[PDB]
């Protein structure tokens, strides 16, 4: 772990664009609206009034260590993901199809890019059957 | 053209503000032009509101053309209706239909009319056949169907019934006060119709007072009807309240759900992002799509959550049977 | 003879579309006689329709004799009726007995009557009498029994105490107006009678407005009689409502389970053939059967499933109950 | 003395079909003895009435008379009004004292009315003020009072926005119709004493028709408030029937319980002796008394087990909530 | 100065039984006031009574000149409100200007028209106005709009319907009686805005008689009328109740929980201090404070206890499912 | 048990007073009213309604042996008999006191004799305490 | 599993009474109408509409050979039928008798032969007792 | 245990300030007003209307030993507290804060010593985070 709190840190006022201990939030807009985003400022601030923990608006990783701090493969994410799935349950089996999971991976909320979404599931149909197996995927994921 | 569609659910699913005070001015339009028309009737009034509801009138068919065909142009945005076969199932519509008639029928009788009966015997009409116009969805009066539909045995039952102690008590009333003859000098009860609106009158908690009988045969009669008869026809008000009530509190629940779905959705397509950060300064262009990526979905993760909470008793209880279930396997 | 039966349903268990508007065209039938009977009272109308009631009552007799008599002879599907003592039980029931004195007494008026007071005089009772005849079974009434009975201590709470309240205010009242005299002369509150009648006809939200109180006590007491109790007189129709409202979905609630039970056989009485595959081109026929005794188990376990499902709350917590109990063995 | 409990709870806890049927009787005499202080009112009848109620009311006197003194002597099985200072705090309770004043007051009028205005001007209101006398224990007036604690608030809120309605529509009325004259010269609302009683009137839906107003002004008016006022002196029909109806269901839910007790006794109590066949032709006594055991206890194990199913949600869901803790320990 | 709070919750948060009777009485003031302005109307009454209506008057706003100063000062117990522009920010609330208009009017119309018409065509509109004053802090109100708030689409869509109804058959009720003349020679329908009256009094079952149709088509319509439509003006009823109710039951539910609060922190407040019993004849000193922390901690736990348990149905599940939950983690 | 399905027997039809396979339902009411019980003859009724299978009135021990063959003791008996003290539970934790336990005995159902009552629960208050644990009892009849 | 995907190919085009891959749904009809079914056409429809994934009519074993490739033993099929005897359930136990389980295996649904309803119970009757307990019956059917 | 059972005794009839055995509940509101309590009668009643299981207002320890014979450790304990906390459980994870922590232990119901109350989370606080987990507590007080 001591090889990354480093050269994270540099990267961390990497968005103020100076070596301010700042998050940039007002400039963060711009850093990703430079990276091919572009997104809205209600987004952006959401993006902070929680991702920060400290409350401010520019954070000397109080939580931008701590967010970077969270595996995201533990049992505590891997429970409130399976759920999602099961939003999309009916008759249950994980009977999910390659056919309704694209239908949905790209019609829904933040959409992929076709050649994302056609490789997405290509991992998770390695039986090539219409069962997209849950427990198929977070093993996929589980390293998340 | 993405105003197509804007222009249309601002017309056709509005919400919000601006859209709501649009549809109730033209409501108030529509109200004051009718309560001209009341003021039509009295002769003290007669000469000033059918002159003005001759100017108001063009006003309002010409505003209302102008919104209709506005209106069909921007009904593309739903593909059901593109195209002209489209449009015309569009037009095929009840609404639709009534406000196409409404406004034709005004023309023509502005066409020949205004070269006074006639028109406005019909004009009145209009101005009261246009009210339909708010309601530009018919919500009203699918909650009304279905809740009827729901509950038509109850109803049916009730009626019948009502019916029923209506037609033998006036029967008996009849006979109990037909010679009866009112201190006016006149008799109320002739017929059996007479008796028979009276019973509507009485059991339905009216009381004129026009009829009213003298014998104490009747007045018997009477009171045991009124007081075990009326009940029957004012249980429809119950029903159909908690009908009303129940319906739309089953809606937005369902409606609970339906916000629910996009947010597990959004959770995994940021998901797979982030954590497939490998393939998707060109580097540090690199660094902060995955920085981002990250942020958003520790986003998800908390909306999801708060996104599938237990609205009520049923959500929890499948819940965790579901959990005990799990362990059904386990 | 399996016709018996078919008829027998279709005039006595009705369901569908066509013995629908047969037993709707029928009641539409009299109900015009019945509105026939009612400008029979009129004079200016009172030649003809005693007239018309004169073919139209031979016609309606006739059928219903007939309709009758096939009904009976169509009662033996059912074995309880059967054989003459059965077919006796059958008669001995209320709304076929009323059907017969109905149609006999009909026969009789026109067997003597016809060689006009009288006659009619008893016509309209009959013409009144036959409504009956529609509600081929009961189920009206029945809920409404059921109803009351359930909610029968509510119902003579209320009803005791309005009664009382309706005493003693208008004892009341008496005391306070007996002296006072109407503007036009006349007295209006001469007795308890009349008080009592007063009080029936204000607890109960009619008002005809035939007898009012004058002095500053009556309608000091009138008020607040008025305010405080006719609600015990408007209750029993919310009771009533949801008394209604809740049967009926009580009982489709039942009606789900008697329809989850032939499933469950089915399913089992496929399994065991499919199963049993071995012991009922010879052989090719026993392929195919076993194919179909296959592909109908795979069916049935789909029904059974979907016909298992959670109609309600305590459908679940009973499942997942006995899922724990089934852990409680384990 | 047996009896002495015996004719108590036929008297004061009836219950069954002979006490039923008396209680019912005693309460037709009193009601055609009112039926006859009704028909005393009237001249016409004024005189056979007055004349069989000094007969009719000396009979019930003395019938009352002995019925109160034998149930207060079969007051004693209740240990709480032994003794005659138990005894007095009997005749202390309202029902009795009431009863008590009705019979003492009876005779005092026989006693010095005899040797007669004033006499019936009071023997009306006993008759009257006997009515309570049926309801032996007052379960109708406790309902009630139960009821309405409950929902108190909702009541006063409901009661002063209607007051407040009523006040200030009405004075505004007064103000728009104070000069008008009604077409037969007079005038209704010279005072806001006369709006405030068309108030009443008018809010609560029983509409005399003695007063109404003329002008638009006052019509406008009325139509709003008749619109926006009548229902909030009308929810409290709504409110107490529900409340009657969730209380009945309340206590015999209680009374489930009540009843499940003494057979989880019973099963016990016949448990250990069943078990317990070897410390109390000698030996075949012994012998049959042991087989009694088992076969009561075999009973019993039934009796019990019927008599603690899920009369409802909660039961089941505490019971298995308590299974589930049981593994909570394992 | 603690006794600032004191009054001033003995005057805008009033709770026991002396602010009670303290509200009540001024309560009755007003109330006796206003029935003053009543019978001064009345000519007979209208000397004496504008008389002792201007003595008390001036108690009565000098009475709440001072209770409102009072009050006023009594506001800085709450720091919202404490220094001078909390102060205004107090008065800015809308009873506290009402209290200040009502009685500074007062003081005006005392201090210019005692040197009589004008006067007390404002007295009676302030002794109304005033009744504001006891519903100190509005509760009523709120749960009123919020009620509505809530149920806005049924109550939108039934007086949308209701309107509709009208509209209609009035109309053809209109064009069906416009001719005909009462027997007292007069007409009743002129026009179509008495039609409307009488569909406004008919809708909602008031029934004055005032207008009453002859023809067969005008009762026909308002038969079905009367049946089909005066139900939508009695839902909100019904509604409305079951709201308020609901909603009581809500919030005491509530209260429940911040009760189970302070209970969760003292236990533990006591636990941590006889736990902790050696770091705070002193050592009896300390013999005695563990002794009595001890004794309290065994008294919280039952308290706690008892104010956890499962007020209903949802509180039961949250816990035992929260225990199977638990097991997930085992 | 084959040492008992035998002498079981003539005592089967010791109610009938005679040699036939014949419970003696009506006599069953002079049997145990001469053993000194005089029941009525609802109860009597019931008392065979149920425990005979058959449902004559008399008869071969088709249930006259399965109820003797019924151990009374095996966990289908011990908590339908646990539930009755929970009936009586408040606070839980076989609370039971003597007092509340000889209240119940001797007032409610069928009571017993003040020498029954007395000394049953002796057995099952060996600590002396106001507590008689359920599961001290239970122990004590499990072989019933 | 390779010794019948074969030999049942045959069978499986032998309702066309031809070799098209055609399940011949209208000619299924006629197929078990000679084996002496004789059903109606919504039979008919349903038991294709669900039985055959695809959706077509006549299909080429996609659900032919799923259907086939189902064991019909396994837990997933031992639950839902043992709820149907559960609906029978009446103070549990697996009580049921041959009487009642006679009385209705011949009178519901899809009637057995009497020689089959009388014979099907008798494996499960082995005792003799009017109790044919469930887990006799699956067990014996276990292998389905 | 046989080595207190013997001077607290002498510190049971303490509260009489005689040798009675008297717990001297109305004398115990004067004992604390002199231990520096001074409480109200009410909640003087209400410390012994449960504290002693006998009734009476002065007792011979028939309870004054049984709620020091009450380790109030034990499991019985463990959970009871363990709910409060529960209380103010969002978001579950034994989250809570010396913010909230300290917010609260001194604005409600018998409040400490800033002193107390600063110190008593200190030993819950070791990790220096805003999460001052129940489990490092209750073990701190397992021995309560
Ligand atoms: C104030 O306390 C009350 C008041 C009313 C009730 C109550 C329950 S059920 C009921 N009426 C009824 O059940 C029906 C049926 C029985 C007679 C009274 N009505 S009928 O006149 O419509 C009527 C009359 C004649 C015919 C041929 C058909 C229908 N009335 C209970 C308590
Ligand atoms: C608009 O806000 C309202 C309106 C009404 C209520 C409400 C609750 S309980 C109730 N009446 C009652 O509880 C009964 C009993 C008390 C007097 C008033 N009524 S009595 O006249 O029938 C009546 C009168 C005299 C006698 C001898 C017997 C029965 N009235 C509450 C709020
Ligand atoms: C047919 O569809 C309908 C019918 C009615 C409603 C409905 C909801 S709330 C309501 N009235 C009310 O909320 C009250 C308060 C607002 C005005 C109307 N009423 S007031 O006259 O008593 C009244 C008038 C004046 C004063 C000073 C106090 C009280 N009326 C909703 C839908
Ligand atoms: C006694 O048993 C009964 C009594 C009544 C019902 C019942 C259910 S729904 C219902 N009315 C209604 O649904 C509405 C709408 C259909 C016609 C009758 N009313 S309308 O007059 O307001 C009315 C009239 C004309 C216009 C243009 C709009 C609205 N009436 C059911 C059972
Ligand atoms: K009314
Ligand atoms: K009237
Ligand atoms: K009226
Ligand atoms: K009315």
């Amino acid at each position: 772990t001591e090889e990354q709190i480093a050269e994270f840190k540099e990267a961390f006022s990497l968005f103020d664009k100076d070596g301010d201990g700042t998050i940039t939030t007002k400039e963060l807009g711009t850093v990703m609206r430079s990276l091919g985003q572009n997104p809205t400022e209600a987004e952006l601030q959401d993006m902070i009034n929680e991702v920060d923990a400290d409350g401010n608006g520019t954070i000397d990783f109080p939580e931008f260590l701590t967010m970077m701090a969270r595996k995201m493969k533990d049992t505590d994410s891997e429970e409130e993901i399976r759920e999602a799935f099961r939003v999309f349950d009916k008759d249950g089996n994980g009977y999910i199809s390659a056919a309704e999971l694209r239908h949905v991976m790209t019609n829904l909320g933040e959409k992929l890019t076709d050649e994302e979404v056609d490789e997405m599931i290509r991992e998770a149909d390695i039986d090539g059957d219409g069962q997209v197996n849950y427990e198929e995927f977070v093993q996929m994921m589980t390293a998340k | 053209t993405h105003v197509q569609g804007r222009v249309y659910n601002f017309l056709e699913r509005p919400t919000g503000w601006k859209c709501f005070v649009y549809h109730f001015a033209v409501f108030l339009i529509v109200l004051v032009c009718l309560i001209f028309s009341v003021l039509s009737t009295i002769e003290q009034y007669a000469a000033l509101a059918t002159g003005t509801l001759f100017w108001m009138e063009i006003v309002l068919v010409v505003f209302f053309g102008t919104e209709y065909v506005v209106r069909l142009w921007s009904a593309g945005c739903r593909s059901k209706y593109v195209g002209l076969w489209g449009r015309l199932r569009f037009a095929r519509k009840p609404i639709s239909i009534i406000d196409l008639i409404v406004v034709v029928a005004s023309m023509v009788v502005l066409c020949v009319g205004s070269k006074a009966t006639s028109a406005i015997r019909g004009i009145r009409f209009l101005q009261i056949l246009r009210m339909l116009h708010v309601d530009r969805q018919g919500g009203t009066w699918r909650l009304l169907g279905s809740v009827v539909f729901i509950h038509r045995q109850e109803l049916i039952t009730t009626l019948y019934i009502g019916f029923l102690g209506l037609i033998f008590s006036s029967y008996f009333v009849y006979l109990a006060e037909k010679d009866a003859v009112n201190e006016s000098g006149r008799v109320e009860f002739g017929s059996y119709a007479d008796a028979l609106w009276w019973g509507v009158v009485t059991v339905t908690t009216i009381g004129y007072g026009d009829k009213v009988p003298q014998t104490w045969v009747g007045k018997t009669i009477a009171s045991c009807f009124s007081v075990f008869a009326i009940s029957f026809f004012a249980l429809p008000a119950g029903i159909l309240g908690s009908g009303f009530a129940l319906k739309v509190q089953q809606k937005q629940r369902q409606k609970h759900f339906n916000r629910q779905i996009p947010a597990a959705a959004s959770l995994i397509q940021t998901a797979w992002r982030c954590y497939a950060a490998e393939n998707p300064l060109r580097e540090h262009h690199r660094a902060t799509i995955k920085v981002i990526r990250r942020m958003q979905y520790f986003v998800a993760k908390k909306k999801f959550q708060q996104a599938r909470k237990p609205y009520d008793v049923r959500d929890v209880i499948e819940q965790y049977s579901q959990g005990h279930l799990n362990l059904m396997v386990r």
